[PDB]
């Protein structure tokens, strides 16, 4: 039978297929998901128009077996955002796109910028925009009770106002010079460009 | 050959000579997730933790006293040291609610350059991809 | 009016040396 | 009947790791935390994950109006001996609550600010034009859904709950020590 | 079975491909992507209509190896 | 050919010969992200920082006291050597929400001409394209 | 997986051809 | 009523040399 169509579907299971684990090829030419970059900002943001954003590395990133520095100290780091801020949003998503090392190594990472703590996008000081929303209403309010106390003392266009310029989303500020993280979302692998030779002692 | 290279730079790697140790660190906190033992040598910082012990989570601390996510390696024979890849005067460390400082007071400024590209001083990093 | 809290700040009294005896991964 | 049982994490297992990244939830984003404990198999005889394990999760969608837990997906974990396996396990609490939660930040000002200034301003006008001897509603229906935000701190403790079998044949084996 | 609908969606993975490192080809004859060229503004700027701008650069553009004035 | 005429252009580079430095360099404000070494060639201007010390960000300060960026290179065996394309009576160094002000004591209006089109006076830049 | 869908979208690299020099 | 801050401007009472020692770049 095909009743108890209720019952019968909360109880549909949920099958999961099980996973294997593998091995990391080489861990010295390997930086790993989830690998803090820590790059202090050089262009000062301000989420109006869509643009581009520069960083630099302020240490050495090394290898995940922590042994083979793999980006120099000082790589710049080429990033962009969009689509600016929603009301209630204090924090703007940067995606960072590309970074040269000083020897002219280059890798594509497309991973999201962070917060110095990790959290995700970058925030900075909000602009909300509080008298371009309001200030029309308070006005057009103001303007007509004081024409209605003069006209009063001879012995909505707030709304229509306040419908069109409610909706002005915030802007961000962010000073330059500030730090931030790249958290990288993929495995970077510097198997290509890179090798390792033991120094001739003394 | 390659084989013999592979070798000599894990040889290199082992051979750890010619190194200094920092052992001058205090601590003031919640010493109940406390290291046994901290110390570095000059290019990474190490916290060793007890069998017992849970590993906490570790963060840099710079002069106006904001913390910052740092790169770490779980090091060690039991996985029981934390080496993170700075060296810093002040460290924190945080598990669940509960918070612990370091103090490194023999902090060098100057350190020892890596002139290598590599975490020894024995093996070079050398550019393959040419282009 | 209201903000995030912060995590908990260590207090700076019992400060006291980490290293009550020598690594042996120091070798010493 | 499962195969071999001292390579094997199965379904439920708690692994209790420690936050590393600070979390707010206005942007999409990833997370990472670290293994506090070895892993031992169902049989309880091998270390299969080893402390200081990195995990890197996700999470996305952000908050809705009454909810205070955003739900975070776990989804590799790197051992520090090299082993990669993808589990794509949903995060939970200490106690293993579904999703992770901290402080809400409601914007309790940003949703309510336009409309009280709006009526205070309406009705002083009003009181000063009758001393010579609508807008609010406006204001309210633009602003009133804003979706929370979630607040956690970093160094906070978390699990992630696997939610498929774990197989670990293929990357160790054991052997026996030889006696003294 | 294809239930926990809701649950089994959030638990889809999120997949993403790793990348390889380059090298460059000639970093005396390159400039790469985010170099700041600074320049002069020569036109006044009105933005009621469309338009064209123009700008002067004041300082010399060397290369990513800094050895060569390639601007 | 092309590789003795390559061997020539990098030796040319290297000779670095007939070259006058400036080390008239004072600084104020936050002394913890500052450099050990700062000069420059009458060309660029190099600032060294120690192998401890995080690299910061470098900003070209007009008369007015506006901030702008400017072009950097990473120079030195160990990338601790920040070289900014210019040379400039006043630097901005800024990390994080700490900022030092670097002052050149003996800044040189009229520099010296570049009349190769390279960073050295031993090597021409020559229009290959013709046209 | 195809999962993540806002987080995979804002993840999408933009790539711009390089120019050269006439 | 609002702008965005500005960053921090250094002050301007600690001056000192920035070279303590001549570099060895410069070779001397």
């Amino acid at each position: 039978g095909g009743g108890g169509g209720e019952l019968a579907e909360k109880l549909q299971p949920m099958r999961l297929s099980g996973s294997s684990a593998g091995r990391l090829g080489n861990r010295d030419m390997l930086i790993t998901q989830g690998t803090q970059l820590d790059c202090v900002l050089e262009t000062r943001l301000v989420t109006t128009q869509p643009g581009m954003t520069t960083c630099h590395l302020t240490r050495d990133v090394y290898s995940t077996s922590g042994r083979v520095v793999l980006l120099d100290r000082g790589s710049k780091v080429v990033g962009f955002y969009q689509g600016g801020l929603r009301q209630g949003q204090a924090r703007i998503f940067v995606q960072w796109s590309r970074i040269e090392t000083p020897s002219g190594v280059v890798i594509n990472l497309d991973s999201p910028g962070t917060g110095p703590l990790g959290e995700a996008g970058l925030g900075g000081w909000i602009d909300r925009h509080f008298w371009e929303r309001f200030g029309g209403a308070i006005m057009i309010s103001l303007i007509g009770d004081l024409g209605d106390w003069a006209s009063r003392q001879g012995s909505s266009a707030a709304a229509e106002a306040l419908r069109n310029s409610i909706n002005i989303p915030p802007t961000l500020y962010k000073n330059q010079g500030e730090r931030v993280n790249i958290l990288v979302a993929r495995d970077l692998d510097f198997s290509d460009v890179y090798s390792l030779e033991s120094i001739p002692t003394k | 050959r390659e084989a013999n290279a592979r070798a000599a730079v894990e040889a290199a790697f082992e051979q750890r000579v010619g190194a200094y140790y920092n052992l001058k660190y205090m601590m003031s906190g919640d010493k109940d997730i406390a290291p046994v033992n901290a110390w570095d040598d000059g290019r990474f910082t190490y916290f060793k933790f007890s069998a017992n012990a849970d590993l906490p989570s570790i963060y840099f601390v710079d002069a106006e006293g904001n913390e910052s996510l740092v790169p770490r390696t779980t090091v060690g024979s039991s996985n029981n040291i934390i080496a993170v890849h700075k060296v810093n005067p002040k460290w924190m460390i945080r598990l669940g609610n509960r918070a612990l400082a370091i103090f490194n007071e023999a902090y060098d400024p100057n350190g020892v350059p890596n002139d290598t590209g590599t975490a020894s001083p024995a093996v070079r990093r050398v550019n393959k991809g040419g282009n | 009016c209201a903000s995030a809290p912060k995590p908990k700040q260590p207090s700076d009294f019992n400060r006291e040396p980490v290293n009550k005896t020598v690594p042996v991964e120091i070798q010493r």
